[PDB]
């Protein structure tokens, strides 16, 4: 078992590291928008 | 008998002699609503002077006036002016009225209902039918009250459009009271009987029929001038022109009051003997004040016109033949086409919102 | 475009099918069976016409009934009910001889009033059926009916006690004027048994087409 | 204990981040062709194909590119309310009530769908189902069990119980190797597919769990329930991280899905509309409206390109 702090850490922390790579957050052209 | 097609003049009374050729400066052509087939006209001075087509001379000046280019005719204008007095707010509201219904109805059925029963089909086409009634409608507003501001093929084009409108409308009438007779006593064959694609195949033959019976009415309609105004009506040939006016006239009435009455009678009176089976006096009474309000609107707002035409057509039986009986017979004409204009542009809100899963679909498409 | 358009014209084909297949469904009638202790209706099931959702299918007088037996599902019923909206008619069947055994009459009406009174089932209707009327007429004019209902409809008479837990069964519909319940007692004879079905069907499927043409 | 290795809340941790703000999806697909209502939905690996469940009695592939259908296959069992699309293209899974899952190979020759394999024996009703591998393919039946199963061998390979309640969904981590399940008595369990047992056991619900989706990362899920909340938990904290609920919404929930990057935290409620929440900031982001009945299925594609929503009314749609 982990502190509550270390899990809510890791979850952000993938987050911002995934959210690059997040055609819902970014709203990508329609060149780049197959929808 | 579109928008009454009213005339300027319509003269009962022929010449025994022969008019001069030099006092025929003008010609104009009397409509179908006149008694008897005749010609106008036009001399120097604002007199008129009458003469029957059936003549052998008659053919000869009405040919070289326009290869150019007696007794008065009762001028039809006490009927236009009293007309110009509330036509127009009358069918502008009307038109008004029936284009937000049909449209509200045709949306519905697009957004929500999506054409899955036949009557859903019958709808539609009932609905767009209204909407070329209501196309026509206000372009005859207009010429009401003023001259006709457009040209023969336009006038021609419309009249097309009204009567297809209007007898596929009447058509479709029939045709959703024999679905509902269809889905009421032959439920369990309905069920294989009501497709889609025959709702389709019954649609496209309504609208072949409906074309067909108003192409007698496109052929013999055009427009011409009379003196400074212009004016687009019915004018049969002098060979049989009576036998095509009660052809006319009765193809409607055989329409009006006869085919879509004994139809209703036939259908709805079957509908009422299956609703003992519902077993439900808050549905079985509001079921049957609901048929019993769609004939007498139907027989309320039919009636009237079909009798008006029939008195117009035969002159003759019940003699009207006075000029001014002929003003006001014309003005009835008037007021009982704008109650059959009514007639249809509430045939959507009495045929579909009445409906509680109509309504539904409304306030889902409100909101 | 070639494979665009064998794609658009595929798509095509399993559209018409799809309007078919639809157009066959509409065409044919859907019926569920519920029951307390036993859903599988033996009295239609005896016909000579004819895994946990029980599908029989059947033709008569033209017109093709399905009917759905919900016996092994012993889930939580609330969970999947809601899978069965929008058949034509819900076949109830209650056991006329369950009145007296151990509750059971009981839980066939708590089970009626749940089904009856759900916001998935309220445009259909209830075609109930009372099974085993010979030997209810031995258990009613041999125990009494006090044991299931207080009042036992006073004289305590089969004809009575029928009547009154007929009564009982249509006091549960609270939605009287949306849901009508068609109660029948079982025949010997199957051919009655399914013709007053058929009749509770076709009269469902007028109330249907007057709420899609308007008249109600 | 586990209220030892508790620290605070995580709204108190993650107040110093930037909040996303307001966000607005549009409908660029629409599908229709289902006449019944649609239940259950899965996405492909290559974000192309998906799948959708109708009570029609036929199951069709969605192109979502091209909004065109692909394969048609009829369901001898019209009371269908689960359908797994397997990562590889080739088998289809579909059950229902009829306690019967079967496959469907959607690579045949003559575009002959048949069904691939039966498995039977379920007591209760096919509620969830997602594929392993190919071969190996997990359900959760109605009997408050779930079982993994082998396509050319056809017996219960794995069998996990533990539940008291009527199991509604699972949930595969994107390691392939353990995965989540959630049942009606308020109980989200996790499971291995070796071991082959209960692993955890995450509690806080007070009425019947039907959703539950795993993080991106693989180490957190979300679980939905039908009283207007949707709780995230920790496989390796063993604590209820955050609580979504709202005091507009008092509706149940039927679908819970992720997005690519797991910012967003997607929901299908029975208020005819979706909710797209912030997955730390706890607070509502979108709400995606046009569906005329309650959303039933909702589905993220694996690269997170598109969302795909499908509603009781016939009408399934992509958001992007």
């Amino acid at each position: 078992r982990i502190k509550v702090s270390k899990a809510a850490a890791d979850l952000m922390a993938y987050c911002e590291a995934h959210a690059k790579e997040d055609p819902l957050l970014t709203p990508v052209p329609a060149s780049e928008n197959p929808f | 008998s579109l928008a009454a097609d009213t005339p300027t003049a319509c003269c009962f009374s022929y010449c025994s002699r022969q008019i001069p050729q030099n006092f025929i400066a003008d010609y104009f052509e009397t409509s179908s609503q006149c008694s008897k087939p005749g010609v106008i006209f036009l001399t120097k001075r604002s007199r008129q002077v009458c003469a029957d087509p059936s003549e052998e001379w008659v053919q000869k000046y009405v040919s070289d006036l326009e290869l150019s280019a007696c007794s008065e005719p009762c001028q039809k204008i006490n009927v236009k002016q009293i007309a110009a007095r509330l036509l127009p707010p009358l069918y502008s509201l009307v038109f008004i009225f029936g284009f937000v219904g049909n449209m509200l109805v045709i949306l519905i059925l697009i957004n929500c209902k999506r054409l899955k029963s036949m009557t859903d089909i019958y709808l539609l086409n009932l609905a767009i039918s209204d909407l070329f009634f209501l196309l026509t409608v206000p372009f005859w507003a207009h010429y009401a009250a003023a001259q006709w501001d457009f040209g023969n093929t336009m006038c021609q084009l419309l009249t097309g459009l009204y009567f297809i409108g209007f007898f596929s409308g009447i058509f479709f009438i029939i045709l959703l009271t024999i679905d509902r007779y269809l889905a009421v006593v032959h439920a369990v064959f309905a069920l294989k009987a009501r497709t889609v694609t025959f709702g389709v195949v019954t649609s496209v033959i309504t609208w072949v029929v409906a074309v067909f019976a108003s192409l007698p009415n496109i052929i013999f309609t055009r427009s011409q001038k009379e003196g400074l105004h212009y004016t687009c009506s019915s004018h049969f040939p002098y060979s049989q022109y009576q036998f095509w006016k009660n052809f006319q006239t009765l193809k409607i009435v055989i329409l009006g009051l006869v085919l879509p009455l004994l139809v209703m009678v036939i259908c709805y009176s079957g509908i009422l003997k299956t609703l003992l089976r519902c077993r439900n006096e808050k549905k079985r009474h509001r079921a049957v004040r609901l048929i019993f309000t769609i004939m007498i609107v139907y027989f309320l707002f039919w009636a009237p016109y079909n009798i008006v035409l029939l008195l117009n057509t035969f002159q003759e039986f019940f003699g009207l033949n006075n000029c001014s009986s002929s003003n006001r017979l014309d003005q009835a004409m008037q007021v009982t086409e704008t109650l059959g204009m009514t007639h249809c542009c509430i045939n959507p809100i009495i045929y579909a919102f009445v409906g509680e899963k109509f309504r539904n679909y409304l306030l889902v498409f409100f909101q | 475009s070639a494979e665009d358009k064998a794609a658009v014209e595929r798509s095509k084909m399993i559209d018409r099918n799809l309007r078919e297949d639809g157009e066959k469904a509409a065409r044919e009638v859907k019926l569920l069976l519920l029951g307390a202790g036993e859903s599988g209706k033996c009295t239609i099931v005896k016909q000579m016409k004819i895994t946990g959702i029980v599908e029989t299918h059947f033709t008569f007088k033209d017109l093709h009934f399905k009917m759905f037996d919900v016996t092994a599902q012993r889930s939580e019923r609330k969970k999947w009910i809601h899978c069965f909206e929008g058949v034509t008619a819900i076949i109830f069947c209650v056991a006329l001889s369950d009145y007296d055994l151990v509750n059971r009459m009981h839980a066939s009406m708590k089970l009626f009033d749940s089904i009856c009174n759900n916001k998935w089932f309220t445009d259909t209707s209830i075609i109930l059926f009372l099974n085993k009327k010979d030997l209810f007429e031995e258990k009613i004019k041999k125990s009494p009916l006090t044991i299931c209902y207080p009042e036992y409809a006073g004289s305590n008479t089969y004809e009575e006690a029928a009547a009154y837990i007929q009564c009982q069964f249509e006091d549960l519909n609270k939605r009287k004027d949306t849901k009508e319940i068609y109660t029948h007692f079982t025949c010997s004879t199957d051919t009655k048994n399914v013709q007053f079905v058929f009749d509770a069907v076709t009269d469902v499927i007028i109330k249907n087409n007057l709420k899609d043409c308007g008249l109600f | 204990a586990r209220k030892a290795c508790a620290d605070a809340t995580l709204s108190q941790i993650t107040n110093n981040i930037d909040p996303v703000g307001r966000i607005q999806m549009r409908t660029r697909r629409t599908l229709r062709g289902h006449l019944a209502k649609i239940y259950a939905m899965h996405w492909g690996t290559d974000s192309r194909l998906l799948v959708s469940a109708s009570q029609d009695g036929k199951l069709i592939i969605w192109d979502s590119y091209t909004t065109n259908k692909v394969h048609a296959i009829p369901l001898r069992s019209s009371w269908v309310m689960t359908c797994a699309y397997a990562p590889s293209g080739n088998y289809v899974a579909c059950g229902g009530l009829d306690n019967i899952c079967s496959i469907y190979n959607l690579k045949t020759r003559e575009g002959n769908v048949r069904v691939s394999r039966e498995l039977a024996g379920h007591t209760g009703y096919l509620s969830c189902c997602r594929f392993l591998d190919d071969n190996q393919i997990v359900t959760s039946s109605g009997d408050t069990t779930c079982a993994l199963w082998d396509i050319e061998t056809g017996q219960q390979t794995t069998t996990f119980t533990g539940h008291t309640g009527d199991v509604m969904s699972l949930s595969l981590a994107p390691d392939t190797r353990l995965f989540v399940s959630g049942a009606c008595d308020a109980s989200a369990k996790l499971w291995d597919v070796r071991e082959g047992m209960c692993r955890q056991t995450f509690t806080g619900h007070e009425s019947d769990i039907n959703a539950i989706c795993f993080f991106p990362n693989g180490n957190a899920f979300a679980t939905g329930s039908d009283d207007a909340t949707c709780r995230l938990f920790d496989l390796r904290a063993d604590q209820e991280l955050m609580t979504y609920s709202h005091d507009n919404i008092i509706c149940g929930i039927t679908s819970v899905s992720f997005s690519k990057s797991g910012r967003l935290l997607l929901a299908g409620y029975d208020d005819f509309n979706c909710n797209v929440w912030d997955a730390l900031k706890a607070d509502r982001a979108g709400v995606l409206a046009g569906h005329d009945n309650r959303v039933s299925c909702l589905g993220v594609t694996d690269d997170g390109m598109a969302v795909a929503t499908g509603s009781w009314d016939s009408f399934l749609k992509i958001w992007n």
